[PDB]
DNA sequence: AGTACCTAGCTTAAGCCTCAATAA
RNA sequence: UAACUAGGGAACCCACU
DNA sequence: TTATTGAGGCTTAAGCAGTGGGTTCCAGGTACT
């Protein structure tokens, strides 16, 4: 801008940018060619780069962090910005450069889904390890002690293999564990025969398995015995695991095909990931395609491509000519052959190396189901939480939709006997709930002097609690059977 | 509308309240229809006339303009329980207890509270056993 | 953390080529010439070596908890 | 968690049959060949070899679902022929073709090794 | 004289089929022959297509009165 | 349980009597001890009374000898030393005190008055406005046979009343209690309070009902409500001790104030301007009011909506190989959820081996339910003796293939976010869906989770199967069109599959026919037999198309002049879709023909063939098209985003010309040579000119980019299929991104008269104010990058506030009219049994079975209507060319036939006048049940009508058949004149359309139907009209609320704020306006205007 | 020492204040 | 000579559609 | 002339889409022996 030969639009410049790409933050500097993307996609990538898996810190072996994810084979991107040298993304990368074809193959990558190579995944592609740390203290108030519980002297022991614990009440590293397996044996003494101690052991999460990785035992601040147990879980990429590009193109894995089922180039290269062509045009992530082209050029050339945004030395035509110099089609298309029939595909598929990240959202940490489990103590409804074996909420909008269906019986069973079936004995003169002694068959309403005219009414427990709260507020919601 | 050379037939308003106070309840029903149709089909979308007509008829069935708030829905004779299912449950139940209001248990929300079959869809009738048709069985 | 045994895409052995790649790089080869000298012809095998980060050498700077 | 074991793509569990024969009812001389623990590798060669047979009026295969491991081959023949012997002849022709290809590849190995 | 619709509503279809399926699963005698059918849903379907379901639908009018319709008296949708 | 079981028919409300509270409470003598326990055991008379319920698990209650599960909890009471005000009744206490004499305790307005009688007549049967009217009349009254004492003015100060005469005194709740005690029974009648249920003296808290332990469960960890009860009984004991020993002066008043505060904060913690009831921990106490009011409270969070058993949730993934009514569920989910199957002799062996497999294997069972309700757990292995199954037992077997489930996605906006599916077991741990099912669910596969509900009863499963299956809800009642279309890959490939140049060899055809579920086994004759046997894609899709449906559609790239010029019936671009007899004659299919639009091929398939055949149609389209796409393929890359050099020169020339034009406008405004447009100042006219130039540049560059696209371009391939993207996206990628806007204007001067510090001050040019002149492929300059980031940020803000505002509108709309339904007399009524509509939609028809049709009589001129609709029984040779010989002789000879044809035309003319009254604008596109033109086309195709030949259909048979059919189509029953008028009004539009379409002249000339074809047409019209009538029991209010709130979530005040201002009756709308129309010369003269 | 125990913004309905016809 | 369950609340933060 | 009863302007609650996971916190203070 500082050239007097032109009109120059100004001649009183006081300052200059050091580089215009410096306006981006830490997460936005990871985006290659962010000036070729639509801005909401840059925002989405800035969000999801915080969810990528890599090596989060070098000393992760000594840290007993809760919820740690480590990728086995993180790679630095083939297509990088110059700010990644200062973000130290080269030394702690989060992702793998993957050969990716943008194609419609068998329809399992439709609508923001991807098709992964099963043979690649067998070779450690995007294989990660999940770490979860469990901590527990023993306290002196009632004394808690780390010890292996025994059925002859402990109360409340679950039906778990307590033999996995050692003599100190703690499990050892290298032991395989599953859900509801005791890892720390803790017994609290009863304040006042057959049982003298009460079981207060800690188990894993119900849907979580793994190997015990590290057990650390120390003193806490208040001078009590303190233990931390890290559980190692190896996570294979599977159907439903979330994968994202560096351009806001997230997507779960739809299916995994083996190498012989994947499409292949004339050189036998099969894609690691196949993404749908329809993910591109409404999103306008052209930086995705340019990064793919530059990755092809970089991998063939033997260098790392520069994708600093406001760089006029790099454009699509120069990358295309460089790719054409290496014996490929200049726009990155290749002739693919069908993996099932061997016939070459009529359309030539855009394929090349581009940088994906494995996001923290695995399906195995989200799959939840319940038949009948624990219920809340106030209302006798299913609890909240996958970790507490809770039930899903059939909310108000669900009730509205089931009303609009006309399905009165399904709505009734969901809101009555799939949540909290209950029954009360109510007087017939007053609508106040009566006293019911079921085994003596003496159902009486004190207040009405009513001994016989008592009706059993099947009503939800939450409605009974509501009516009892109303009578706590001096309201009489008299239930009349007539 | 009273001005010279102003058409008193076609001159209308966006304001629902003054159309109600000037032209009446059926005119404000039609105006509410037209305004809702405009705000729905401005973006080219289409909604069947049944739903717009039912919304306007529900909002204009009581002679006055019944706003879809706590100030129009919780002020009609809908019973304490379905009123408290919407909003101000404690205030509605306090008023019902103070006045001794009886809930006839005819709506869907009351039967949903009491866990009974809502008179809605499959619950709007009763099934009886035909004794004579059972004679031809095996 | 460490060089993969095989290329993810095709399965060519690349676990024996990381130390040779580093030796060629300190012998003032370019990265492309070093990849060509190791026989990595497909770009799928080339970015296994080009994009690899050896975190294991940083992990070895910490003393093991038992010895 | 729900991962199927890797051997279920090619190992018959105890109880099932490798190949079942089902007669197709809506057209004559047509049979459905449901083959378990196989995939496109075998269905494609059987389909193409049946397509080389002039007495075969229809030859197609499909995998109904890629998560399961069965193929269904549908063969319709001329009335003076049956889909069962069409399938048998297709397998026999594929076996003989592979035998000839194997022995000629061995001859080419000796020719290239001896120069 | 009955003034309600002579056609049998889909809500009536749903509840009649469910009630008849629950009865058949509770070993009610079937009004039609069975060609090896086992699921009480399909048995109730076959009973409904033959208009042999022994259920009277009591349609309640808004004024309080009711109208008793047999399943055989009503027009089946399919 | 010897008590009889039946439901609750009415709920009577009222205030609990102090005597009634005393005589049903199990705690005789009241609660006197604030401790929860004494000596390690619960204390009688304390808070945790064993008479009030079960203390801890495997225990008993002293009142009813039942354990914690079946003990409902038994109430106690606290006898107050001094009565206190009920804070929930304090406003009503204040209102009743003003209506009653302070001394007489009589009504302030005398009951023997015409005004009291008028109030009782107006408020006859309802208490609330009775009390309101009595309060209105008693306001300002000072003197009451009545006393001469002047009444005071009652004022609230927090929780305290002051009776001020105009001295003021402390209005103690004792004095209010004795005032309300001596109020007469008839005075309670006129005050809107039933003395049977609510005496005014019961509104003063003389005894406090302590709730049982079930209401306030102690985890040791006592409930905070128990802590408040402890405070209340502590203060009450302090009052008792001070009253019977101390008798202090003002300590008693302070203690009464503290007791009233504690009772009020037990009932309601959030008073206006009062200190919150806190603890030493530092948390406000949750009162009984706070337990109930919120969306997480009792009524909304635990009764209208609650967590349920037999539910599952995991990530969804695509599955093109599943049917649209199928869901692929994980094995671990299916091994967890159970369905209780009743043991019959028909399934005794299968259920026996399921029990023998147990819960460890997947296809097994979890429980056995015996006839006496005894539950046998199969997880912990029992003996073979109680594994025995007999008839009447229930086996809770694992969920298996073919099981019926509800599949749900939040947010649930309409009926089609909760649809019934058939369970298929698939290996991995995701739910799997057909791709056409995602559009009604608004789902994608980037991490979406969906909920699965398994119905547990057989009746509920049957009603889901008969009401809420996916095929049964292909067409919505919201907009009488399908909600499920053909989705991205399948749509893009079927556009490429049905082009004219698509040719398939024999092996490809036989491979594609393997994926037709409805194939009849016959390979069709190829479209080309020599030199090669070679089928087209249209033949294969014709095999896909079910039945004999007839549909005419139009491709997206269809020229507008093609339908008027030559080659209209032989399309050069193959852009007119014609389906005849269920086969595709020509035309390229897209979202206009296979999408969710009304009148599409899937819509015609649903309306003609039903739901099961249409489900098969969806599945067959997806499977065949995907397996052909395996051969053809579809991609997108850099080469689809580029243009040639000539197009780039055109784009650069257009951008340079636009920048020069903006510079010239800036120069004109700077030299004061720019004359302002009338109606706005110089700034607005300059902005209008600049925006006009930039919009013209954007349009020209977009057109230049669109003209450069080849047929092989994949952006164009996805756009013209309608699968993904638009022409704007192509223009932005290739030519120019365009102008970035914030709040409808250009990029504002956020700095001091600068958008950025890189520009000069007062720079109004394109690049300074947010015009991105580069494309996405070229790359944005840093200023353009920042301005585009501003625009995208505005979009994200709009999305977030849009969801947050539309949720409440949806909830208010559904709570307004949830109980509104069609009753069995075909009328529409609410829960109050009050009629809202006499017929649903004023015609009594359901919204899912009506179609867009055109009235042929509203629009044409008088001579055109006369020529087209009046039968010409004078032209003998024209009649012989249209009719057979005997019909021509009968029409010419018979004067009665000619008279009745003339009467038919006269009735059509009267119908035309009625139509032009109904539609003052000539808009003939109406929505009517039976698509008469398609039915006539179906009759032509079914009976092989030759249009070139004379017909054997007598026009008098047409007239009498239309009359008898109109007699048959009945919406309002009854032979009353009222019933006859309502019937004529309800079917007026459809009868006009029927007499217009099925007239004698049109059947003679245009349609040329035969006698049997006409009889079939009449029967089909009657059948499809009777199927269109709204079913009684339809929750039309809930359907209406969803149908109006669901477009809100995706959208001069307009959109969501205007919708909000219409749904509630806003006294001050944001943009109130009048649309003034002018009369006479002033409507045509601008000066008079 | 261990511990008993006694204590930011919106819109809108509802309630509450000063100035003008009108009979005393 | 298998003696069979789950546990609270209040606030905040983050993520997801 | 003058109170008297009617109708226009001020504060203050009551609202404000859903699903998981993690973290912290739910008590010191002198007496007294
Ligand atoms: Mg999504
Ligand atoms: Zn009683
Ligand atoms: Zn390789
Ligand atoms: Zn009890
Ligand atoms: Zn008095």
């Amino acid at each position: 801008d500082l050239q007097e030969k032109e009109v120059a639009y100004c001649s009183t410049y006081t300052h200059c940018e050091i580089h215009p790409s410096m306006i981006l933050g830490v997460c936005a500097s990871i985006i290659p060619f962010p000036d070729h993307n639509q801005s909401p996609r840059n925002t989405y990538q800035s969000a999801m780069g915080k969810q990528a898996m890599g090596v989060y810190i070098t000393n992760f072996h000594v840290r007993m962090d809760t919820l740690a994810h480590v990728l086995y084979y993180p790679q630095k991107p083939l297509v990088t910005t110059r700010s990644m040298e200062y973000l130290r993304f080269r030394e702690l990368p989060a992702g793998i450069n993957s050969i990716v074809a943008i194609a419609s193959y068998t329809g399992y990558n439709q609508e923001d889904s991807v098709i992964m190579n099963r043979s690649a995944v067998d070779r450690g592609f995007f294989r990660s390890v999940f770490y979860r740390s469990y901590k527990e203290q023993e306290s002196k108030k009632q004394e808690e002690v780390f010890e292996k519980p025994t059925r002859e002297t402990c109360q409340g022991m679950r039906h778990a293999i307590y033999d996995k614990l050692d003599d100190d009440g703690l499990i050892a590293p290298g032991v395989r564990v599953s859900g509801d397996d005791v890892i720390i044996g803790k017994t609290v003494t009863l304040p006042e025969r057959r049982y003298t101690k009460r079981d207060c052991s800690t188990f894993l999460r119900t849907s979580e398995t793994g190997i015990v990785d590290q057990v650390m035992v120390t003193l806490n601040q208040e001078g009590y015995k303190f233990c931390k147990i890290r559980v190692r879980s190896v996570r294979i990429p599977q159907i439903g695991d979330k994968f994202a590009s560096r351009h806001g193109q997230k997507g779960t894995c739809g299916i995994q095909y083996r190498q012989e089922d994947m499409p292949f180039t004339c050189e036998g290269i099969t894609p690691d990931i196949i993404i749908n062509p329809h993910a591109i045009p409404s999103r306008m992530t052209i930086g995705h395609l340019i990064e793919c082209l530059q990755g092809k050029v970089s991998a063939n050339k033997g260098e790392i491509g520069d994708a600093t945004p406001f760089n006029d030395a790099v454009n699509v035509q120069k990358i295309s000519n460089l790719l054409s110099d290496y014996g490929y089609h200049l726009r990155g298309n290749e002739v693919l052959y069908n993996g099932f029939t061997g016939r070459k595909i009529t359309s030539q598929i855009f394929i090349g190396p581009t940088y994906y990240q494995r996001l923290k959202h695995m399906v195995d940490d989200k799959i939840h189901s319940r038949a009948r489990g624990p219920i809340q103590i106030l209302n006798r409804q299913p609890m909240e939480g996958r970790s507490r074996d809770g039930g899903l909420r059939f909310g108000e909008m669900e009730r509205d939709c089931q009303i609009a269906h006309g399905a009165a019986q399904f709505l009734r069973e969901r809101l009555f006997e799939a949540s909290d079936p209950y029954q009360v004995h109510v007087c017939n003169l007053c609508g106040i709930m009566a006293i019911a002694n079921t085994r003596t068959h003496t159902y009486e309403c004190r207040g009405c002097r009513n001994k016989t005219q008592i009706s059993l009414v099947r009503m939800p427990y939450a409605c009974k609690l509501l009516f009892q709260e109303l009578m706590s507020m001096s309201i009489a919601p008299r239930m009349m059977s007539v | 509308l009273s001005e010279k050379d102003v058409d008193p037939v076609r001159t209308t308003s966006n304001d629902i309240v003054e159309i109600f106070t000037v032209l009446g309840i059926e005119a404000v029903r039609k105006a509410l229809e037209r305004e809702l149709y405009h705000v729905i089909s401005f973006d080219g979308s289409y909604v069947n006339y049944r739903h717009l007509a039912l919304l306007c008829d529900t909002m204009t069935c009581r002679g006055h303009l019944m706003a879809i708030t706590r100030h129009g829905v919780n002020r009609q004779d809908t019973g304490p329980l379905m009123k408290c299912s919407f909003e101000e449950t404690v205030d509605v139940l306090m008023e019902a207890a103070a006045h001794g209001e009886s809930d006839p248990m005819k709506g869907v929300s009351e039967n949903i509270m009491l866990g009974q079959l809502a008179p809605a869809g499959t619950g709007c009738f009763d099934l009886l056993l035909d004794a004579e048709k059972c004679k031809y069985g095996m | 953390m460490i060089i993969p045994v095989r290329c993810f895409t095709c399965g060519k052995i690349v676990g024996n080529k990381w130390e040779a790649y580093l030796g060629l790089l300190q012998a003032e080869y370019t990265e492309g010439d070093a990849l060509d000298a190791l026989g990595l012809k497909r770009y799928c095998c080339r970015r296994m070596l080009l994009a690899h980060v050896d975190l294991i050498e940083k992990l070895l700077n910490y003393a093991p908890l038992e010895k | 968690m729900n991962a199927p074991p890797a051997f279920e793509s090619f190992l018959l569990f105890e109880g099932e049959k490798k190949i079942t024969i089902n007669k197709d009812t809506k057209v004559p001389n047509a049979c459905l060949f449901t083959i378990n623990k196989e995939d496109h590798t075998l269905g494609n060669i059987i389909k193409s070899q049946l397509l080389k047979d002039p007495q075969v009026l229809f030859a197609g295969y499909k995998v109904p679902h890629p998560l399961e491991h069965k193929i269904i081959i549908r063969v319709q023949t001329t009335p003076d022929y049956s889909p069962q012997e069409a399938f048998t002849n297709a397998i026999t022709d594929l076996i003989s073709e592979l035998s000839l290809l194997e022995e000629r590849f061995r001859v080419a190995i000796k020719d290239k090794q001896e120069g | 004289k009955r003034i309600t619709t002579p056609y049998m509503t889909k809500y009536e279809r749903a509840r009649v089929l469910g009630t008849r399926a629950l009865q058949i699963a509770m070993c009610a005698p079937v009004m039609v022959e069975l060609e090896g059918e086992t699921d009480p849903l399909l048995i109730a379907m076959k009973e409904l297509k033959a208009r042999k379901i022994p259920i009277i639908i009591r349609r309640y009018l808004p004024d309080g009165s009711y109208e008793d319709w047999g399943v055989d008296e009503l027009i089946i949708s399919d | 349980s010897a008590c009889p079981l039946r439901t609750i028919k009415r709920v009577q409300f009222g205030v609990l009597s102090p005597d009634e509270l005393k005589r049903m409470s199990v705690t005789e003598g009241g609660i006197k001890y604030p401790e929860t326990t004494e000596g390690g055991r619960p204390k009688l008379g304390g808070l945790m009374d064993p008479r009030q319920g079960v203390i801890e698990r495997t225990g008993r209650c002293q009142t009813c000898a039942g354990n914690m599960t079946e003990c409902p909890g038994h109430f106690g009471h606290i006898e107050l030393a001094k009565p206190v005000f009920h804070v929930g009744f304090l406003v009503k206490t204040m209102k009743v005190l003003r209506c009653v004499c302070f001394f007489c305790s009589k009504l302030l307005v005398d009951s023997n008055n015409p005004k009291i009688k008028d109030i009782l007549a107006k408020s006859k049967g309802q208490p609330k406005k009775r009390l309101t009217h009595v309060y209105d009349l008693c306001k300002g009254k000072n003197i009451c046979g009545g006393c001469g004492r002047y009444q005071p003015r009652i004022r609230r100060s927090g929780l305290e009343l002051y009776a001020e005469w105009k001295k003021k005194i402390l209005l103690s709740p004792e004095r209010v209690h004795e005032i309300f005690k001596r109020i007469s029974d008839e005075e309670c009648f006129v005050l809107g309070m039933e003395p049977r249920y609510a005496r005014p003296e019961w509104m003063i808290v003389t005894v406090l009902p302590v709730p049982p332990l079930s209401v306030r469960p102690a985890v040791r960890n006592q409930d905070d409500l128990t802590h408040k009860l402890a405070d209340i009984v502590k203060i009450n004991n302090q009052l008792r001790r001070n009253e019977q020993n101390g008798a202090a002066a003002h300590v008693i008043a302070e203690d009464v104030k503290l007791l009233q505060f504690h009772v009020a904060t037990m009932v309601d913690n959030e008073l206006p301007g009062l200190p919150r009831a806190m603890q030493k921990s530092g948390r406000p106490l949750k009162s009984l009011k706070q337990r109930l009011k919120g969306k997480e409270g009792r009524v909304r969070g635990n009764l209208m909506g609650k967590r349920v058993d037999f539910s599952a949730r995991t990530v969804i993934t695509p599955d093109p190989n599943l049917s649209i009514d199928q869901v692929g569920v994980p094995r671990s989910i299916a091994a967890n959820m159970t369905f209780a199957e009743i043991v019959t002799p028909f399934n005794i062996d299968r259920l026996q081996e399921l029990v023998r497999r147990g819960n460890s294997q997947y296809p097994g069972a979890k429980y056995i339910i015996r006839d006496n309700g005894d539950r046998i757990d199969l997880r912990f292995h029992p003996k073979p003796s109680d594994l025995h199954l007999q008839t009447g037992y229930k086996v809770e077997r694992h969920m298996c293939d073919g099981d019926i489930v509800i599949f749900n996605r939040q947010p649930t906006l309409h009926k089609m976010s909760m649809m019934g599916h058939r369970v298929r077991i698939l290996p991995w741990s995701t739910f799997r869906l057909n791709l056409s099912v995602t559009t009604p669910y608004n789902a994608d596969f980037d991490g979406d989770e969906m909920n699965l509900h398994l119905p547990q009863s057989l009746e509920t499963r049957a009603e889901i199967q008969e009401l809420a299956m996916v095929p049964r809800m292909i067409v919505t009642p919201q907009s009488n069109r399908p909600v499920m279309g053909i989705v991205q890959d399948t749509l893009t490939a079927v556009r490429k599959f049905t082009k004219r140049d698509v040719f398939l060899e024999r092996g490809e055809v036989m491979n594609l026919l393997m994926f037709l579920s409805t194939w009849d086994g016959k390979v069709p004759q190829p479209a080309i037999l020599k030199p090669r046997p070679l089928w087209t894609g249209k033949q294969i899709f014709s095999l896909i198309i079910p039945g004999h449906i007839n549909c005419i559609r139009t491709h997206s790239t269809h020229p507008d002049d093609e339908d008027s010029g030559p080659y209209k019936h032989i399309s050069p671009g193959d852009t007119k879709v014609v389906v005849e007899n269920g086969e595709l004659i020509m035309g390229i299919l897209c979202k206009k023909s296979l999408g969710t639009s009304a009148g599409s091929l899937v819509h015609i398939s649903y309306l003609e063939m039903g739901h099961d055949i249409t489900r098969l149609f969806y599945s067959n389209i997806q499977t065949v098209i995907n397996n052909w796409l395996l051969i053809e393929g579809h991609t997108i890359g850099i080469g689809d985003s580029i243009a040639d050099s000539k197009t780039y020169q055109d784009i650069q020339n257009t951008i340079k010309k636009a920048k020069q034009d903006v510079i010239e406008v800036i120069e004109k405004a700077h030299n004061n040579e720019l004359e302002p447009t009338p109606g706005n100042t110089l700034r607005q006219t300059f902005e209008n000119q600049v925006n006009r130039i930039l919009n013209d540049a954007r349009d020209k560059t977009g057109s230049s980019a669109q003209k450069s696209l080849s047929e092989y371009n994949n952006f164009k391939s996805m756009v013209v299929s309608g699968a993904k993207g638009s022409k704007i996206n192509i223009s932005q990628v290739i030519a120019v991104v365009g102008q970035q806007n914030v709040e409808g204007k250009r990029i504002p001067f956020g700095f001091k008269h600068r958008t950025l510090p890189h520009f000069i001050k007062d720079d109004y040019g394109p690049e300074s104010r947010g015009f991105v002149e580069n494309s996405y492929l070229a790359g944005l300059t840093p200023t353009e990058f920042f301005f585009h980031a501003m625009g995208g940020r505005e979009g994200l803000i709009d999305t977030a506030v849009k969801t947050a505002e539309t949720g409440y509108i949806q909830r208010r709309l559904i709570k307004s009219m949830e109980s509104v339904m069609v009753k069995y007399d075909a009328t529409v009524r609410n829960s109050i049994n009050q009629v809202v509509q006499l017929r649903y939609g004023e015609d009594g028809l359901a919204g899912e079975s009506v179609e867009f049709q055109n009235l042929a009589t509203l629009k044409p001129s008088n001579k055109a209507f006369e020529k087209k609709f009046r039968f010409d029984y004078t032209n003998e040779r024209a009649l012989r060319r249209t009719l057979q010989e005997d019909l021509v002789k009968d029409v010419l000879s018979n004067a009665h036939i000619q008279n009745e044809l003339e009467r038919e035309f006269e009735r059509m003319r009267e119908d035309r006048e009625v139509l032009r009254v109904i539609f003052p604008t000539g808009d003939s596109k109406v929505v009517l049940p039976c698509n008469l033109l398609r039915m006539i086309w179906n009759a032509q195709k079914i009976f092989h009508i030759n249009p070139r030949l004379p017909s054997d259909l007598h026009p008098i048979k047409v007239v009498e058949g239309v009359k008898e059919l109109s007699k048959k189509l009945v919406i309002v029953n009854g032979d009353d004149p009222l019933s006859r008028q309502a019937q004529e009004n309800a079917t007026l539009l459809f009868n006009i359309h029927l007499r217009s379409t099925l007239c004698s002249r049109r059947m003679a000339e245009e349609f040329r139907l035969s006698g049997e074809a006409f009889d079939w047409l009449l029967g089909e019209i009657e059948s499809k009209f009777n199927q269109a009538i709204a079913h009684p029991g339809e929750m039309v209010g809930a359907l209406a609320a969803q149908s109006l709130g669901e477009p809100a979530t995706q959208m001069v005040t307009l959109g969501v704020p205007r919708l909000k201002e219409l749904i509630n009756i806003s006294k001050k709308p944001k943009t109130p306006s009048l649309t003034v129309f002018l009369l006479g010369q002033s409507a045509r003269d601008a000066e008079r205007a």
